[PDB]
C-alpha cells in the first residue's frame, strides 16, 4: 500500500498489475500467484481479525458399520442412523483440550478410534485423508470417504457457507513465499493454467 | 399382577434399508410410562430429540436395546408397578410418522409375567406376534 | 449368593515399566456393573476419562485402589447384590487395547464369600489365578 | 516514529540502523540490542495487546515417584502415571487466585 | 513341587560400570540344569562363548533375560520337571571369576510356586534376597 503503491492497485480480492502505466518492468509471476492464493485464504477464513470461520456439518450414511463419532473442540455429534439431520461447527472454539478424533463401532468389535490429533490446527489436520471430494448435491457439494481398517467405510457430505469453508486451508501444504519480484528472467512464460489444475487434480481425486 | 418385564425382539436381515437398500442397524427403546396420552401424542422428532418433560417425566425409566439386522436381544427388565404401559419406539432412516408404524404402547394386561411377548421388527414398520 | 467382596492383589516388581525399563506404580479400579456389555466396547480412554454415562450408569459404585511396585492391597468391598459383574481395569503406560489384556470382569459366581480372589499384575498384564 | 524517523526504519521485528544515508555519526551498540530483545518481548507474548500467551503442556515420566501434581490459574494437571497426553495453558487467567505451585 | 518358574529381578543404577564409572546394561541367561557340578566347573569364558555341551547338553532350556540400570523384568518362564538346578548367570564387564559373585545356582527346592525369588544385581555382583 505504500512501498509500490503506484504499481499493484488493490482491487477486489486479488492484485492487478497493469497500473503502472508503465513499459519496460515485468514482474515474476511466481510472485502473483502466491499473493492471490493468500488473499483467498483473507477472504475466506478471516473475516473479522480474530481468525475463525463456522462450517456446516455432516449426516452420517454407512454400508455394514454404526455408531459413528466424531469430537473436535468439545462439539459432539454421536449418530446410531437416526433421522439426518445437519450441525453446524464453529472451528476455533474456547478454552478446551482442543484436539479432534473420529471413532466407530464395528459389527464385531467394540469402539476402536481412528485417529486422534491434538492441538488447535488439529481438524485440517486429520481432514486430510480422504479427499474424494466432488458431489453433484448440495451447492458447496462435497463429500469425505476416510477408509478405516478393515474395509469399513464411513462417509460424510460437507456442505460449506461462503466460498469453500475449511476446505481452503489445505492449499497452504508446500507453500513457501517466493523469491524475488521484478526478476529480469522469465520474460516470456504463460503458466495461467495451475491455479485451475490444481483444483482439477483436487475435485476429482 | 405383572412382576418382570419380558420382552423377545426379532429382526429379519431387511431393517431400516437405506436409499441403496443397504440393511442399516437400528436402536430401539423402551419407556415405562405412567401415562399414554402423552406418547401418542408426540412425533418422530419431539420423542427422541425433544425435551418433553411432561412426557420423560412420565417416563419413570428408559432402556435403549440395540439388535443386529438380522438378529434378536432379550429384556429381563425388572417391571415398575407404576408402569402401566411399556412404550416401544424405534429409530428408522424412514419412520412413517403419518401411518405410525413405528411405536407401539404394550399395557399392563398384555404383559406375560414368565414369557416374553414377540416384538418382531421388518422393513421399517413394528409388529407384534400372538 | 455373596454377601462381600473380598480380592487381593498381587504385584511383582516389573510392573508398568517406561521406555526406561523403570519400574512404575499403577492405578487400579474397581467397578461394580450392572452390565458387561458396556464394559467390553469401551476402549482404554473413553474408560478412564471419557464421559460414557451410559457405562457410568451401569457403573453402581467404583472404588479406587493404589499399589506400590512389588506389593498389594487387600480389598474389602460391602458388595451390592445389583453388582452382576466386578470390573477391574488398570492404567498402565502402555495399555494394550487391541488384544485387550488390561480389562478382566468377575461374575456373580467366581467369587468367594469368606476367600479373596488373587489378581497378579505383571509387566502390563492382569491375570487371574484359580 | 517521529522523533529520529529518518535514522531508524521499523524492518521485520528488528531495528535496522544503516538507513541514516548519513556519515559522521553512529551510536551506542547497547541501545540497539536492547531495543532488539524488547520487540522480541513485544512479538511472541503481545500479540493483541491484551498481553496474553497461550503454550502445550507437559505430561509426566518419572523414576520411583508418582502424583506429580501443579496447579497454575486454576487449571490443573494431575497426573498417576497414566496416557501421557498434551493440555493447554492459557498463561494470563480471568480473576481467581491467582498463582502457582507443584506437589 | 513347584510347576511354573517366577523370577523377580531387581537392578540399582550403577550395575556393569566401566572404567569411566558409566552405568552399563547387561545381558542375564537362566539356565534350566540336570547337572549343577558342570555349572560349577566352567569359567566365565566357557560358558558364555564356549562349547562345552556337556554343560550345554545338562542345559535342558536357556532364556536370555535383558535389563536396563535402575530397573525389572519379570520371568514367567514353565517350569520344567528336570530342571533341578536354575543357573542364573551374567555377563559383566568386569566378572569376577575368582570370587565367583557372577553366578548363583537355585535348587528345587528354593523356588516358590506362586511367588518369584528377587535376585538383585549391584555392582558387578548377583544377590539373592529372602
Amino acid at each position: 500500500q505504500n512501498n509500490l503503491s503506484g504499481v499493484l492497485h488493490r482491487e477486489g480480492s486479488r492484485w492487478v498489475p497493469d497500473t503502472i502505466n508503465t513499459r519496460g518492468l515485468t514482474f515474476n509471476p511466481a510472485f502473483l500467484k502466491a499473493i492471490n492464493t493468500l488473499s483467498e485464504i483473507a477472504d475466506v477464513a478471516f473475516t473479522t481479525g480474530n481468525a475463525g470461520l463456522h462450517f456446516e456439518l455432516r449426516p452420517g450414511t454407512a454400508a455394514g458399520v454404526m455408531q459413528t463419532t466424531l469430537i473436535t473442540d468439545n462439539q459432539k455429534l454421536i449418530y446410531v442412523n437416526q433421522m439426518p439431520v445437519w450441525k453446524r461447527f464453529t472451528w476455533p472454539a474456547d478454552t478446551e483440550a482442543p484436539g479432534a478424533s473420529l471413532s466407530w463401532v464395528s459389527t464385531q468389535a467394540g469402539t476402536r478410534q481412528y485417529a486422534d490429533l491434538p492441538g488447535s490446527w488439529g481438524l485440517i489436520r486429520l481432514l486430510e485423508m480422504a479427499r474424494r471430494k466432488a458431489a453433484p448435491g448440495v451447492a458447496s457439494g462435497w463429500s469425505l470417504s476416510w477408509q478405516a481398517q478393515d474395509g469399513r467405510m464411513l462417509n460424510y457430505t460437507l456442505r460449506t457457507e461462503a466460498g469453500e469453508g475449511p476446505l481452503v486451508l489445505l492449499k497452504l501444504r508446500n507453500f513457501v513465499l517466493p523469491e524475488t519480484v521484478f526478476e529480469l528472467s522469465g520474460t516470456s512464460a504463460f503458466t495461467g493454467n495451475d491455479e485451475d489444475a490444481g483444483d482439477t487434480v483436487e475435485e476429482t481425486d | 399382577q405383572i412382576k418382570t418385564l419380558h420382552l423377545d425382539i426379532r429382526a429379519r436381515e431387511a431393517i431400516n434399508t437405506s436409499a441403496a437398500g443397504i440393511p442399516l442397524s437400528v436402536v430401539v427403546r423402551i419407556y415405562q410410562l405412567k401415562d399414554n396420552r402423552s406418547f401418542d401424542s408426540a412425533d418422530y422428532q419431539a420423542l427422541f430429540t425433544g425435551d418433553n418433560e411432561i412426557l420423560a417425566g412420565d417416563i419413570i425409566a428408559q432402556k435403549d436395546v440395540w439388535l443386529q439386522p438380522g438378529g434378536s436381544v432379550a429384556v429381563d427388565m425388572p417391571l415398575d408397578d407404576a408402569a402401566k404401559f411399556t412404550g416401544v419406539a424405534a429409530m428408522f432412516l424412514e419412520p412413517d410418522q403419518k401411518k405410525n408404524t413405528w411405536r407401539v404402547v404394550l399395557g399392563r394386561d398384555e404383559l406375560e409375567p414368565d414369557t416374553p411377548r414377540l416384538i418382531e421388527v421388518s422393513g421399517n414398520t413394528l409388529t407384534l406376534l400372538p
